[PDB]
DNA sequence: GTGCCGAGGCCGCTCAATTGGTCGTAGACAGCTCTAGCACCGCTTAAACGCACGTACGCGCTGTCCCCCGCGTTTTAACCGCCAAGGGGATTACTCCCTAGTCTCCAGGCACGTGTCAGATATATACATCCGA
DNA sequence: TCGGATGTATATATCTGACACGTGCCTGGAGACTAGGGAGTAATCCCCTTGGCGGTTAAAACGCGGGGGACAGCGCGTACGTGCGTTTAAGCGGTGCTAGAGCTGTCTACGACCAATTGAGCGGCCTCGGCAC
């Protein structure tokens, strides 16, 4: 018997491939699941998670801090467009809100 | 039990602070307390049918966090 | 029986010294440095061959346009061909997703308020591709196998060697070299190779170049400002100390070395402090090279009026028919190639796990240009 | 006691690839869990359906692919299934 | 030494988008809690998990509800936010 | 307006000579220099940039970006692909006449 | 002659009342294939795809309009205003 | 081709009309355009994607039904 | 020329129980149709996820009936209860 | 008043429901543990609760003016009815990869235990800002 | 329009608790092999979508007049923000009890899975009146 290798090291990915696929055969969705859907999933979930880690870092890293809190990961969501349509109707726990006033209330 | 009263003024006026409201009339706080308790019990109600059809006595946190997402409020930092 | 690179006429030719057997002057192209390898050369006439397979099909589906009707549309055509090349495959594999997605949105339209001129600093912050050189250039017969003689040449004896594509060949075994040999993978403590370092035009000139040398010279003599100042032109965090450093950098060796040399991070050369700086997520560039490159290549994308996707400049049709080509179809449509690499070339480097017989993908359907 | 599997290991892993000098607290790595499982419930729910409609009984990448185009917007969704790609033909390739 | 009206106004705004604790009392929002569910269920437990995440989706709620409401009186051309703006953003709202 | 001139003048109606050829670079930062209006650093021995000498390029290309060329590490994941588009690419892009 | 604001009312009890389609057909339908040119080329459309369409867009715009009319009420006008468009669109999440 | 300008002012006065609008500003058929050209393309854009999946050359009703539903639209009568 | 199942024969069926001399045009159909459909799909993926919460693979009727009354809003959801539960004693008794 | 197209009632099949066993696993009990939810008390003390001033803001009351509504006329294109082509949705069959299902083994990923270093908490300080003269 | 008072960000100790490893183990993922039904290509079939023409006329455009809301300005009076002093339970600890959530074990009965049967419903066909003119 040859060496056991992962899945997921074989697609290089850092995420699960055989629990993802585990979930998807478990989870009801379709009678059969192909053999590449759950790279694919695994490679999407990845890279989302990467993109909004890398933006909490950041926001963490301009704040003085070397460890990721819920109000940086919030200040991440809401600073990009495209992650705040994607979680339009989400709260994230002790995220806080974005700072801004209405220009009419500042004083002249 | 009136514990409505509980939600005091200086708290409604925090939180109307944190929305980035300026000045607040007087009758904001009872109109804020009704829209409270509607909401509290939308979601308690749904979440105590959660509960019951599990035929448990504690609310969960889960049960909470699926009530939320079947009114559309999708809450991340409890459960999964 | 496929056409070449015209020759020049120079008052000196330092090109002509690297062979003086040969007696063989190289090219002119768009450009007077096109000989600096034969590998530019063999892109440069790959080209050339392209506009003029290009032409010949243009005139062939309609003959009652001119001459110079014809070459203009197929200039037009080449020019779009490359903007789409570039900007699908190249700059998402430089800056990386995050990078890209932050630099490079989605276009809208044309915008008059931006300024398309090339800065200063792009003339340095775009040398990271000095930290990519391979040693050596490696040329591959039909079958990818080490074709001979000389499988493997020092790079120091192909500068300005125009003879090496003439009479060794042609570009076949240099364009198989180029699609099927990994590139140097750039390490902080592997910045470039001594080959460019120690023997830059070593037959050309009396002495050897030094390649970062000449780089940081190049800097100071434009007159850029430090490392610091860049750093917070982007936004980035400006160290201060060697403790600082290190932690920007990620590593403490290079950063004392860095300390012991300029004393300051203000006065660190810019190119050493964009090709130190750790390399992002899935990219090649650390992030103010990311940043600088990014600023660059979306204010050339936004204020160039003749860009592909803006409206009337192409048709629908044109746009759906433009959408589908690529570098192999067309490293296969212009030479003897028979065998080339799977969809983004510049990832393909082992033959032959993702290697096509490029007869399934499909052409340049010119259908569209019917007047 | 019993196993919980969770998405906590790998997101580690992948905050080490991007940031390598940066930690990550615990209520943070609950937030991360649920929002891998939201989204991965969403585009599987989305692919159920997409095969549904096809009269077609199994999930394959096309499905995959087309949720995520459905789903998630503007640039994100083409680098996303630049990325679902870049792993598929990888996976052949072994 | 008195600030003029409305300089508190904007340094508690300044101060509260700040920071992300609760706005609430810990005590009266789970004695408000309880007593609600009272009326659907008797002799009912409650884990604390249960009720912070009420109070994060509360609190979330009235915060949105509150920006919407200081966008309507704005709209008005007015400062002080009035019971007719919540009561139009809850309608346009849908509820 | 129809095609693209080769001098790559009047692009933009505001500006005709924006984007054109034979042209000055532009500079996102002020330049700086010794005398602070042309002279390059390291021009004028014994000068002090910053409150610090002026350290030699070739030195700091001599003992940092050395290293042995037997541990060379060959990228797994690109090719001579990407480095002969980014020379032709910059070579599209700009060029910088000097003296002979 | 009418004064104004009598026909209005008339025009306004008379639509409420009525179900048919506001918008010509022929303009909707080209204005469908045009904004879907972009997307593929060479599209065929149902007539009942472009049924569904106007019908949708129909029901958008006019509840679209009914949260403009009380938004503008609220500031004390009888006159609609783009401003009130965008504060309705703004509260109910679209261009949020 | 200008068919954005197809919806004409007195269809916008109609549709004003029949929200129970009774005066109407000059400056509102533009943004009404807009709103219904935004609209149309997110909806068609959904269609033509789960067109494509299909392999169909043919915008059907029932991927505009779909289209619809998934952005919390549900329309009755088509399928 | 091929079968097209639908909720055609028994909205009829229940019309004419309703009104008896009341007739019902095509559009009519097609919406209630669509309205009886959308009304199963609901209450079906509602009980579907009700029985993955509790780890359940079974739906049964107190999935259905936790389900309609989580969906449906007010004494109508009370009404339709009684009704499902008459049913399945009917059809317990026979 | 008036026809006509659409809703309604009848045949012919044929492709699902139904009746009748089989079986193996999901769920319903009983027991037992032990985790955590409830309750209770004492002490600070930070929060809340009244009270008085006055200043800025919500709210009516004129005024005008310009912009939108209402109406008449010429103009434009939607709309209905009709014909002819042909792209391409729908079916059919015929396999051929492709995926579900089973042992068997292992390593990857859970739980449990630990030590140290980011980080929240005093404390004085140096700015940064506001209301006033 | 320069000077006083206050609020706040910042640099320096200081203790702490939770996060990142380390280790044990067990079960779920990988490796093989076999078997069968999903669907990927081809080959027709007709249907319904696009294109074009012509006459009618109803709705879209345009110009003119006027009057009625929109917006600005001006009192005014009141009520809410701002301090300031006085209750008041909130939060923090420590303690103790037992309610019920979770796990283990067994068994049994109920839904999936077979096949043969037949009739319920769908498609095509007329047929007459409800209603839009
Ligand atoms: C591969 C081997 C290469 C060699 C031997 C080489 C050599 C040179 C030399 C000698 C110069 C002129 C002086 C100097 O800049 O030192 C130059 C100019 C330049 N090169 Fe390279 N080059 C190479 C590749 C590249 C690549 C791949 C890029 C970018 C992706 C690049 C970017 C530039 C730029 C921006 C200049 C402009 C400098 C100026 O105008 O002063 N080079 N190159
Ligand atoms: C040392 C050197 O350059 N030798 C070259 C040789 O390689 C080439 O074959 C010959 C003819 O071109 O000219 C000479
Ligand atoms: C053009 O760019 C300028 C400067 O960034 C920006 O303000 C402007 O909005 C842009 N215009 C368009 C039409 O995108």
């Amino acid at each position: 018997r040859a060496k056991a290798k992962t899945r997921s090291s074989r697609a290089g990915l850092q995420f699960p491939v055989g629990r993802v696929h585990r979930l998807l055969r478990k989870g009801n969705y379709a009678e059969r699941v192909g053999a590449g859907a759950p790279v694919y999933l695994a490679a999407v979930l990845e890279y989302l998670t990467a993109e909004i880690l890398e933006l909490a870092g950041n926001a963490a890293r301009d704040n003085k801090k070397t460890r990721i809190i819920p109000r940086h990961l919030q200040l991440a969501v809401r600073n990009d467009e495209e992650l705040n349509k994607l979680l339009g109707r989400v709260t994230i726990a002790q995220g806080g809100v974005l700072p801004n006033i209405q220009s009419v209330l500042l004083p002249k | 039990r009136d514990n409505i009263q509980g939600i005091t003024k200086p708290a409604i006026r925090r939180l109307a602070r944190r929305g980035g409201v300026k000045r607040i009339s007087g009758l904001i706080y009872e109109e804020t307390r009704g829209v409270l308790k509607v909401f509290l019990e939308n979601v308690i109600r749904d979440a105590v049918t959660y509960t019951e059809h599990a035929k448990r006595k504690t609310v969960t946190a889960m049960d909470v966090v699926y009530a939320l997402k079947r009114q559309g409020r999708t809450l991340y930092g409890f459960g999964g | 029986g496929r056409a070449l690179l015209p020759f020049d006429n120079l008052h000196d030719d330092p090109c002509l010294l690297t062979n003086r057997s040969a007696r063989i002057p190289c090219f002119l192209a768009g450009d007077t440095r096109s000989s600096e390898m034969p590998e530019l050369t063999s892109m440069h006439t790959l080209l050339l061959r392209e506009h003029n397979r290009l032409a010949t099909e243009l005139k062939s589906l309609n003959p009652r346009w001119d001459g110079e009707r014809l070459y203009q549309e197929a200039r037009k055509i080449v020019g779009a061909m490359v903007q789409i090349i570039t900007y699908r495959d190249y700059l998402p594999l430089v800056l990386g997703p995050t990078a890209m997605r932050k630099y490079l949105p989605t276009y809208r339209s044309y915008n008059d308020s931006v300024d398309p001129r090339i800065a200063n600093v792009f003339t340095n912050a775009f040398r990271y591709g000095h930290t990519l050189i391979q040693p050596f250039m490696f040329r591959l017969d039909n079958r990818y196998q080490p074709m001979e003689p000389n499988p493997r040449v020092p790079l120091s004896r192909v500068f300005f060697a125009s003879w090496r594509v003439v009479l060794e060949g042609g570009i076949d075994p240099i364009l198989r070299g180029l699609m099927a040999t990994p590139a140097k993978l750039n390490r902080q403590n592997q910045i470039a190779v001594d080959e460019i370092r120690e023997r830059l035009f070593e037959q050309v000139m009396r002495i050897g170049l030094d390649l970062p040398a000449l780089n940081m010279q190049r800097s100071r003599d434009h007159g850029l400002p430090g490392y610091n100042a860049w750093r917070r032109f982007c936004g980035l965090p400006q160290p201060e100390t060697v403790g600082q450093l290190g932690t920007v950098l990620r590593n403490l060796k290079l950063a004392r070395k860095l300390m012991e040399q300029y004393g300051t991070p203000n006065n660190i050369d810019i190119w050493m402090g964009g090709v130190s700086e750790p390399l992002k997520r899935k990219g090649r560039v650390g992030p103010l090279l990311a940043c600088i490159i990014g600023t660059q290549f979306r204010k050339l994308r936004d204020g160039d009026r003749f860009w592909w996707e803006n409206e009337g400049v192409f048709s629908m049709q044109q746009r759906q028919a433009l959408a589908q080509i690529s570098l192999p179809r067309i490293i296969c449509d212009n030479t003897g190639i028979t065998t080339v690499s799977k969809n983004n070339i510049f990832m393909s480097n082992s033959y032959p796990r993702d290697f096509v017989n490029c007869s399934t993908l499909p052409a340049l359907n010119l259908a569209s240009w019917r007047e | 006691k019993t196993r919980k599997e969770s998405y906590a290991i790998y997101v580690y892993k992948v905050l080490k690839q991007v940031h390598p000098d940066t930690g990550i607290s615990s209520k943070a790595m609950s937030i991360m869990n649920s929002f891998v499982n939201d989204v991965f419930e969403r585009i599987a729910g989305e692919a159920s359906r997409l095969a549904h409609y096809n009269k077609r009984s199994t999930i394959t990448s096309r499905e995959i692919q087309t949720a995520v185009r459905l789903l998630l917007p503007g640039e994100l969704a083409k680098h996303a299934v630049s990325e679902g790609t870049k792993a598929v033909t990888k996976y052949t390739s072994a | 030494h008195r600030y003029r009206p409305g300089t508190v106004a904007l340094r508690e705004i300044r101060r509260y988008q700040k920071s992300t604790e609760l706005l609430i009392r810990k005590l009266p929002f789970q004695r408000l809690v309880r007593e609600i569910a009272q009326d659907f269920k008797t002799d009912l437990r409650f884990q604390s998990s249960a009720v912070m995440a009420l109070q994060e989706a509360s609190e979330a709620y009235l915060v949105a509800l509150f920006e919407d409401t200081n966008l309507c009186a704005i709209h008005a051309k007015r400062v002080t936010i009035m019971p007719k703006d919540i009561q139009l953003a809850r309608r346009i709202r849908g509820e | 307006d129809k095609y693209r001139t080769i001098t790559g003048m009047c692009n933009n109606r505001r500006s005709p000579t924006l984007g054109a050829s034979n042209r000055a670079f532009v500079r996102w930062l002020p330049a700086e220099y010794e005398d602070g209006f042309s002279l390059p650093y390291g021009w004028t021995p014994g000068v002090k940039r910053n409150g610090f000498p002026v350290a030699l390029a070739r030195a700091v290309s001599n003992e940092i970006v050395r290293f042995p060329t037997d541990q060379l590490t060959p990228d797994q994941e690109r090719s001579l692909m990407f480095m002969q588009w980014g020379q032709l690419l910059d070579h599209d892009l700009d060029f910088t006449p000097e003296p002979a």
